[PDB]
């Protein structure tokens, strides 16, 4: 126990030297996106088979979409991607608490996205559309419902990050942690605005 | 089709081709070399054996050094 | 210095790697794998007693018998308390030495015991079980330091 | 100038020193060894299920079987067999050798394959946990097609525990082939470049993609499916597309899913072949190829499966039904040109590696008839196809795994298997399959379909039944030898001291002690080719290996 | 030869069978003759042990033939396309479609048994004014003024507008060939005529496949909304007698007790039947007036009994 | 190296002589460590 | 990383051209137009190829040659500091059998088991997560 037998700051570093060679943990996480990307193509092909085999009609005459109160969620989600890769800037940076500011508000923006995407869900279930009420119904909240589940294990990853964040000092193998983390943010955005313009555009 | 017949087949053909597969293969000299006799000249290499049995200090082999064989008995026999 | 006859190589460290045809074995020891199996037991846990490291050789000890059985018991890995039975049965000669340590504790009242075990085994035709059979005599006449 | 060495290796190790490695094992080698083991627990029990299926199918009437014991039977060897045996061995073999062939220490994330291992585990007993359950285990058919599994019909709890026993274990393969691919293309050794990893390494890779791309769409079926069984969510309604949608979405992972299960023993074949060959890997630019463009092509080809329903586009999937043939049949000829010429011995390896290439093909064979939909109208849904798949999963999952245990055992052990065993398993195995199900191709080529419990004594094929349960029983039979052999030889039988207990070995595993150091090296060679264990022990050979590659 | 090198495939009994049957041959000829091939390699490889007079010289090492690979990667896509051409040829007759059918039969395959309606017959000689009933297709539009709610859902349906509850799609007949649990449905069948088969699912998916048509079909529960070709035509059934036929998909636990037949009867003999089942008559009935024996000859409704052990 | 090596006295008293080995059981003296093997067959 | 990224950029334009193909060719000469099924499960694996062989592209650039992707290499040139791999740990069956209970709670539909479980996995992941960041004990 002189000084150390292995001469490292941190017990815990990153995989791999991230200057020379690829982040190991960036790999791995940009590849599993790649597989959920798949599991929202199963979802997305459920929705086109029922919009296929609707009668015209799409969406049913009980359902509306309250497209009013989904653009300020989607923007707000937008934001948040923006307000993430702006912490991940930080992350880079040794700024523990700029990233930490800029995870804190992502986390506050998704969160507000999930509260609103619970509003309009309680507001259509109100008027009629629900899960066993229609195949729209189903297949839509099937889709953001999985999308909505993905947030919050998205906000649920924020929040432990910080909690990783205010325990250990800040080191490559953490801001690579925050990296992977915004990895996954902008993922979740991204089939948001697919789920937005299948969904609400499209229609 | 000979309900006896049929459970007869399928329990006893397997154990027949067992039986006959273990008898053509089992039955083969293995490669573990043939036990030593002890009329035949020793021809294998010098063999020696030891336990394991104790904690040896470190187990680095560095810092060992060689304090000396220090030898501290012996015997003698011819069979 | 020349490596195995065939497929064996230097590697970058110490350690030489070598490789044996898919047919044959690596050990190629004459003897049964079950009494090998037997001996060895003998030599970790019927020795735990004696904490004192039991060893075998069955190999040739030739020339002075006495000096090379010491001089072959400087290869044990601790022959400070080490108990070397050697026999060779190209001069059906047994010898056994002992390290500074193991001594006083039993062990030079077993040497007498242990080779005759040794030779009845012998003269019975049995090399592994003699060995195994000196290896017992001798771990249960010495006592742990 | 000599060695103290045991008489003979520790047989099995001091009381508990295993059980809190398993619990805690961050060990590729030991998790692929746990791997191993289980999932060949998972063979003896989801091949037990085919021995009562067997013995009742052996005469027309339902002897002790009943109607839906039988169904349970079948959807759960069919699940167990490819779920929670052949898809979870890909990664005990990945997790194996796979870092030992590019000289890597450890996998990319080796607690996340820790994971990984425990939710196959968990999430496969909980699959066959529906036995238990009063009513049984899922009734329904593996392929599980959407009305028979909607809410409806098969209510029962043993469905359900079968949908998420599958999304459970679903995952963990999903994050072993994250391990897999992350591992290949960031731990590599410091000479390994892509094209010089050993083709098994490579045909993981491409597994691992087709891991990634296929069971996230199962996953996304099953919720699908488990949201309509539990919450009425009319996603797989027959009026809507539900029915061509399951098949749709189920078969788009199902195909790559019955090649993750053969792509991975390609590559264990193609291990085997160049060490008792004694010559290079025929072809090895063009096997890494063909394993790419097979994995890509089985993406597309995914609704040949479904010829029988008139609803696809049938030009269209049969023609890359006959275009994904192709490259299988380079890497079959690929393999004999390693044969080729070669000083071949037979050890146990090879004997089942060529068991692979005799059973494998016939299989084969029959794949492409099926691949015709006029041939696979009549032959669809019948046991011409339980013969074709048996022929194809059998030869490549069970002949090449037990050539790859055969091969690599002495590499995590340190204990050689032994070879008359060998043998006697291999023929036992051998002889008892082609029994078994050589005759089930005409059993449907006339009408017998398939997941039948009973059948008419007037109906004929009769003996052929019983034909199919002698062949069955033989292999049943013949994991007796194998047990015995791999539980009589990992704490004893011939140990081996040196590297590549079959000399002329690949891939860098065989230039480690056999029992590999954690960290599976101390030492990694100057990489130059695709054989960097062959070229340390033998250097002369360097430049043959050079000079004779080109002329083929 | 033929039967034997078939590997057990009945002689068909349509042209579109012994089409398929002779496409069958010419395959299994192909695939026998590449199987041989390979394994005569195999087995001439195995001709290569290591040799006692193999010295210190390991062999020949080559690997890396590029055109030996370029030719053993041509000719099988030449065999392949050659295969797929004679499929795409023989497939183009898997259903022409002819908008002429001569005897329509609506086949509505329910849980565990089936039933074949009769839907229309239209001799080409000239005969069989007959046609389907279709009064009883009465759909279960939920269209409600209101539900649960006081106003606003105005709910129409889940899919469509409709109710799962539906049942619209499948058709019904004046004459209804239904098969008990015990009785074995007998579609009999005008022999040398063409014979469409408008095939639906009552509750689950399954498979109607007469072995010796050499064709199978997927009765669907709802093919048109599945984009699914349910109808598909025979030109026609040359072999009179009783041919048996089989359920080819999982209906649920019974799912091997649906087997049924299709008896081809001569075109008079099927004249009485229609005849004497449009008087009130049975199948079994029927048949024994046409003089020919009223039940499945070539299979059983075997027990209903769960197995044998079973104490009665 | 936050950390203080550690070292105990613990009152002993069987002079575990006759059973388990600290090979077996690395901490045979630290408390019960071996039940009999007949009690496990019985 | 340029043979890394080559593998996936090959894939992804053949999954694309399996796509466009399989789409064209199913909006005409289908039964009832566009699958929709296996157009979407084929576009998004093409995104999958997609985004993998992007980043690999983009890390292959950003990267220079290193000693596992040159070839000629020697091991002395990549023998250095490896980073951290994570050694023996327990969490990951404790995360495996939380994500167990919640699944037999979703197929047994019991609320309160699948409440239970999630807790449980968040738990477990929280503690794999923080296994090699959590400080010592402060008193
Ligand atoms: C039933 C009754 C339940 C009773 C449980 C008691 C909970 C509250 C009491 C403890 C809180 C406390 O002392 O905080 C002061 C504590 C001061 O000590 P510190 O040195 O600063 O750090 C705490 C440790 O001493 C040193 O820890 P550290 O600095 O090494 O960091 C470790 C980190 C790691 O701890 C974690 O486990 C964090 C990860 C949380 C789970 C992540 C997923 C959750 C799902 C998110 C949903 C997304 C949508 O913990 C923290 O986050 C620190 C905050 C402490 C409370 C933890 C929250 C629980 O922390 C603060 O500075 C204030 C935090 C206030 C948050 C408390 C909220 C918890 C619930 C309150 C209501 C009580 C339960 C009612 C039901
Ligand atoms: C626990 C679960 C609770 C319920 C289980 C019932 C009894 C529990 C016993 C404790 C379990 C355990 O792992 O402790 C090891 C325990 C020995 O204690 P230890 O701490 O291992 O002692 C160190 C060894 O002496 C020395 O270490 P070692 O590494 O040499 O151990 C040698 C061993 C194992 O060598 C290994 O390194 C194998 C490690 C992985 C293999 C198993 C992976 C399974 C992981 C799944 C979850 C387990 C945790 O290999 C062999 O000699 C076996 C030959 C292979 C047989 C042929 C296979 C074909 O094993 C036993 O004596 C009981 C057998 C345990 C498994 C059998 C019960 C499972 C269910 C029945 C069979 C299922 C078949 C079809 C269904
Ligand atoms: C659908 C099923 C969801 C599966 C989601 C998990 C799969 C992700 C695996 C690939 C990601 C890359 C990776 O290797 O993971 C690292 C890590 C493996 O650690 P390792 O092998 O020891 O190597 C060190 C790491 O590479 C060193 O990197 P690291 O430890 O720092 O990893 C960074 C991020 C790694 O990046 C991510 O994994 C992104 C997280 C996105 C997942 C969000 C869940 C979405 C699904 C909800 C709808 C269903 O770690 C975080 O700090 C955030 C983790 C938050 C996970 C929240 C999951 C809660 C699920 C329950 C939600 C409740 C709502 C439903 C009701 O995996 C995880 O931490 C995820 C735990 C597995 C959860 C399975 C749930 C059953
Ligand atoms: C039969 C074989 C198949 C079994 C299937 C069941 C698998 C799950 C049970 C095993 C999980 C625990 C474990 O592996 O033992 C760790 C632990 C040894 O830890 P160590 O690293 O060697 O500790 C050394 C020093 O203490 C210092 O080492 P340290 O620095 O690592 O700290 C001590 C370690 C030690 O911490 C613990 O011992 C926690 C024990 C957790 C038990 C969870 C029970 C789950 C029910 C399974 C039913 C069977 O650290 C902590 O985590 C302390 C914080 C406590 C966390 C409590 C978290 C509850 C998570 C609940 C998640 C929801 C899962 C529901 C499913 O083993 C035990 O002492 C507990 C005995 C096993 C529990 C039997 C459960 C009945
Ligand atoms: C390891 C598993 C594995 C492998 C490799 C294959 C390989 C192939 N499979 Fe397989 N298949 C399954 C597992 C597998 N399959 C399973 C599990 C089912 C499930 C049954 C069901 O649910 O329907 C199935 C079902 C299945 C069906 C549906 C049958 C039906 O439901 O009616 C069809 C075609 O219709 C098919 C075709 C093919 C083809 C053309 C190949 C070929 O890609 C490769 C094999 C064929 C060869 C010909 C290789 C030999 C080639 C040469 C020697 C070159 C020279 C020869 C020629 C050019 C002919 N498979
Ligand atoms: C890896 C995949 C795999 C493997 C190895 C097998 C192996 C076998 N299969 Fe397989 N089989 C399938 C995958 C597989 N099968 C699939 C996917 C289907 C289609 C299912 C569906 O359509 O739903 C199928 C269908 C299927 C059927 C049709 C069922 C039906 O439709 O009615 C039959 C009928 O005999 C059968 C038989 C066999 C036999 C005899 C073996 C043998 O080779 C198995 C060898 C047997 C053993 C190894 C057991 C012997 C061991 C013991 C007795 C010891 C027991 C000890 C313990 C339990 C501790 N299989
Ligand atoms: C796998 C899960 C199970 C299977 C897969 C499910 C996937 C769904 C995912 C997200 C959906 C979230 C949005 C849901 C809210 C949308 C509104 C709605 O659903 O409509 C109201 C209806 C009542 O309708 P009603 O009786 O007719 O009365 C109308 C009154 N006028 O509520 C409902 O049933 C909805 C309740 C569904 C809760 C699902 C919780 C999933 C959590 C699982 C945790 C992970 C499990 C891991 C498994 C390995
Ligand atoms: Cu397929
Ligand atoms: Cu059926
Ligand atoms: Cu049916």
């Amino acid at each position: 126990m002189t000084s150390a037998v292995g001469t490292s700051g941190t017990a815990i570093t990153s995989r791999v030297h991230s200057l020379n060679r690829p982040n190991m943990v960036s790999v791995g996480t940009i590849v599993w996106l790649s597989s959920e990307l798949m599991f929202f193509a199963g979802l997305f092909a459920m929705y086109f088979t029922a919009r296929a085999q609707a009668g015209g009609a799409w969406p049913p005459e009980p359902t509306e979409l309250n497209l009013a109160l989904a653009v300020p969620v989607t923007l707000v989600l937008i934001a948040s991607s923006f307000t993430c890769q702006m912490g991940v800037f930080a992350a880079e940076r040794g700024d523990v608490f700029g990233l930490r500011r800029w995870y804190v508000i992502t986390f506050l923006m998704g969160l507000f996205f999930v509260l609103g995407q619970g509003y309009e869900y309680i507001h259509l279930v109100e008027h009629g559309t629900t899960i066993p009420g229609s195949a729209y119904g189903s297949v839509f909240y099937l889709a953001t419902g999985f999308h909505g589940l993905h947030v919050i294990g998205g906000l649920v990853a924020f929040v432990l990050l910080l909690a990783r964040t205010k325990m250990s000092k800040f080191t490559p193998a953490q801001a690579t942690a925050a990296i992977v983390v915004s990895y996954y943010w902008h993922f979740v955005d991204i089939v948001w605005i697919a789920l937005f313009a299948t969904i609400y555009f499209v229609r | 089709m000979s309900t006896a017949l049929t459970h007869g087949l399928i329990g006893g053909v397997p154990l027949v081709l067992f039986a006959v597969l273990a008898l053509i293969f089992l039955t083969r000299k293995g490669p573990h070399p043939d036990t030593y006799k002890m009329s035949d000249p020793w021809t294998h290499a010098p063999i020696l054996w030891a336990a394991e049995e104790p904690r040896e200090h470190g187990h680095g082999g560095h810092g060992h050094d060689s304090h000396g064989v220090v030898i501290g008995g012996g015997a003698s026999g011819k069979w | 210095e020349l490596d195995l006859p065939y497929g064996s190589a230097l590697t970058s460290s110490g350690r030489i790697s070598a490789v044996t045809e898919p047919g044959e074995l690596s050990v190629h020891y004459p003897f049964p794998t079950m009494d090998l199996v037997v001996l060895d037991d003998a030599l970790k846990y019927g020795s735990r007693a004696a904490k004192a490291r039991f060893a075998v050789y069955i190999g040739p000890l030739g020339a002075d018998t006495a000096a090379t059985a010491r001089e072959i018991l400087a290869n044990v890995p601790t022959p400070e308390n080490a108990v070397l039975l050697a026999v060779s049965p190209d001069q059906r000669a047994i010898e056994v030495v002992y390290g500074a340590d193991v001594k006083g504790r039993g062990i030079e009242s077993a040497a007498p015991l242990g080779v005759s075990a040794a030779a009845a085994s012998f003269k019975e035709g049995n090399l592994i079980d003699g060995l195994i059979s000196a290896v017992r005599v001798m771990s249960a006449g010495v006592s742990p330091a | 100038e000599l060695e103290a060495r045991r008489p003979f290796p520790e047989r099995m190790g001091p009381k508990g020193n295993l059980i809190y490695k398993l619990i805690t094992t961050t060990d590729h080698k030991l998790i692929g060894i746990m791997y191993c083991v289980v999932c060949f627990a998972f063979f003896l029990v989801g091949g037990l299920m085919a021995l009562f299926m067997r013995t009742e199918l052996a005469m027309p009437g339902l002897q002790f079987l009943s109607n839906e014991q039988f169904n349970q039977l079948f959807t759960m060897h069919g699940t167990v067999m490819l779920l929670f045996y052949a898809t979870p061995i890909v990664f005990g073999f990945a997790n194996l050798v796979l870092p030992l062939q590019i000289g890597a220490p450890d996998v990319a994330f080796p607690r996340l394959n820790a994971l990984s291992f425990w939710l196959f585990l968990f999430g496969a007993l909980i699959a066959i946990a529906g036995f238990i359950t009063p009513g049984g285990a899922a009734d329904f058919g593996w392929t599980a097609y959407s009305p028979l599994t909607d809410a409806i019909h098969s209510p029962g709890a043993g469905g359900d525990l079968w949908i998420m026993g599958l999304a459970v274990g679903g995952l963990g393969t999903i994050l072993g082939g994250v391990n897999m691919i992350t591992t290949v293309v960031c731990m590599r050794a410091p000479g390994m470049t892509m094209f010089r990893m050993p083709i098994f390494t490579w045909n993981i890779l491409v597994t691992s993609i087709l891991v990634l791309i296929a069971f996230p769409i199962l996953t996304a079926a099953l919720f699908g499916l488990a949201a309509d069984r539990h919450l009425g969510a009319h996603i797989y309604d027959p009026a809507n597309g539900g029915v061509l949608l399951w098949q749709h979405l189920f078969w788009f992972f199902g195909h790559p899913e019955v090649y993750i299960i053969a792509l991975p023993f390609f590559g264990i074949v193609s291990e085997i072949f160049p060490v008792f060959s004694r010559k290079p890997i025929f072809g090895y630019t063009t096997l890494i190829y063909a394993t790419l463009a097979i994995a890509a092509l089985s993406v597309a080809v995914w609704a040949h499966h479904m010829y029988a329903t008139g609803a696809v586009l049938l030009p269209f999937f049969s023609f890359m039904t006959f275009l994904i043939a192709v490259p299988t049949g380079i890497k079959f000829f690929n393999w004999i040109g390693t044969m080729w010429k070669g000083q071949l011995t037979f050890e146990t390896p090879m004997l089942f590696s060529v068991g692979f290439l005799i059973t494998f093909l016939l299989g084969g064979l029959s794949g492409v008839l099926l691949a015709s939909p006029p041939l696979d109208f009549h032959v669809t849904d019948s046991y011409f196809v339980i013969a074709h798949f048996h022929y194809v999963l059998f030869g490549t999952i069970v002949f090449a795994t037990y050539a790859g245990i055969y091969f690599w055992f002495p590499k995590m052990t340190g204990r050689l298997l032994d070879e008359r065993l060998g043998k006697l398993h291999f023929w036992l195995t051998f002889i008892g399959f082609h029994t078994t199900f050589l005759v089930q191709h005409w059993l449907g080529d006339e009408g017998m379909p398939r997941r039948y419990a009973d059948y008419l004594p007037t109906d004929g094929f009769t003996t052929l039944n019983v034909i199919s349960t002698v062949g069955a029983f033989i292999l049943g039979v013949s994991m007796l030898p194998f047990v015995w052999n791999v539980f009589k030889s990992w704490r004893y039988g011939e140990p081996v001291t040196v590297d590549d207990p079959w000399g002329y070995g690949n891939s860098l595993e065989w230039a480690t002690s056999c029992p590999p150091p954690r960290h599976n090296f101390t030492e990694l060679p100057r990489i130059r080719s695709e054989r960097p264990a062959f070229e340390l022990h033998y250097p002369h050979m360097v430049e043959r290996m050079r000079a004779e590659a080109h002329v083929g | 030869w033929s039967d034997a090198l078939a590997l057990g495939w009945p002689t068909g009994i349509t042209p579109e069978a012994k089409l398929n049957r002779e496409l069958w041959i010419g395959s299994v000829i192909a695939s026998f003759a590449v199987g041989a091939i390979v394994w005569g390699l195999i087995f001439w490889t195995s001709a290569f042990h290591r040799k006692k007079a193999t010295d210190t010289e390991l062999p020949r090492q080559f690997g890396y033939n590029m055109p030996l690979e370029l030719t053993l990667t041509v000719i099988p896509f030449l065999i392949i396309s050659v295969l797929f051409y004679f499929t795409v040829v023989v497939q183009e007759r898997m259903m022409h479609k002819d908008p002429n059918p001569e005897v329509v039969i609506d086949v509505t395959a329910f849980q565990w048994n089936w039933k074949f309606g009769y839907q229309k017959i239209a001799f080409a000689d000239g005969s069989f004014d007959y046609d389907g009933a279709d009064p009883e297709r009465k759909e279960a539009m939920t269209s409600r003024p209101e539900g649960k709610d006081e106003h606003g859902i105005e709910k129409v349906g889940p899919i469509r507008g409709m109710t799962p509850e539906d049942r619209t799609y499948l058709n019904f007949d004046k004459i209804e060939t239904l098969g008990t649990s015990s009785e074995i449905p007998v579609l009999v069948l005008p022999a040398g005529k063409r014979i469409e088969f408008v095939l639906n699912s009552a509750d689950v998916i399954h498979g109607f496949w007469v072995p010796e048509f050499l064709f199978k079909r997927d009765v669907l529960p709802e093919p048109k909304a599945n984009n699914s070709d349910n109808v598909f035509q025979v030109s026609e059934i040359q072999q009179t007698g009783a041919f048996v036929g089989r359920c080819t998909e999982m209906c649920g636990t019974f799912h091997a007790m649906m087997n049924f037949e299709v008896r081809v009867v001569e075109p008079n003999d099927f004249k009485a039947y229609i005849d004497q089942r449009n008087a009130g008559k049975t199948n079994a009935e029927a048949l024994a007036a046409i003089n020919q024996p009223p039940l499945a000859i070539t299979t059983e409704p075997f027990e209903s009994r769960r197995g044998e052990l079973v104490p009665q | 190296m936050s950390s203080t090596q550690d070292r105990s006295q613990l009152d002993p008293e069987v002079e575990r002589h006759t059973g388990v080995d600290v090979e077996d059981v690395p901490s045979a003296e630290w408390g019960w460590s071996h039940m009999p093997i007949g009690v496990m067959h019985i | 990383m340029h043979i890394e990224a080559r593998l996936f950029e090959i894939l992804t334009a053949f999954f694309a051209l399996a796509a466009v193909v399989y789409a064209v060719l199913t909006a005409m000469f289908a039964t009832g137009g566009v699958e929709w099924a296996g157009t979407t499960a084929l576009v998004l694996t093409t995104g999958l190829t997609l985004i993998t062989g992007t980043f690999f592209r983009f890390v292959a650039r950003r990267l220079d040659t290193r000693p596992e992707d040159y070839e000629d290499a020697e091991i002395s040139d990549g023998a250095g500091e490896l980073g951290f791999f994570a050694p023996h740990s327990w969490w990951p069956i404790l995360i495996s059998l939380s994500f167990s209970t919640a699944a037999v709670g979703a197929a047994l539909w019991l609320p309160w088991l699948i409440a239970a479980g999630v807790a449980f996995v968040i738990t477990s992941v929280c503690g794999l997560v923080f296994e090699y960041y959590w400080g010592p004990e402060k008193h």
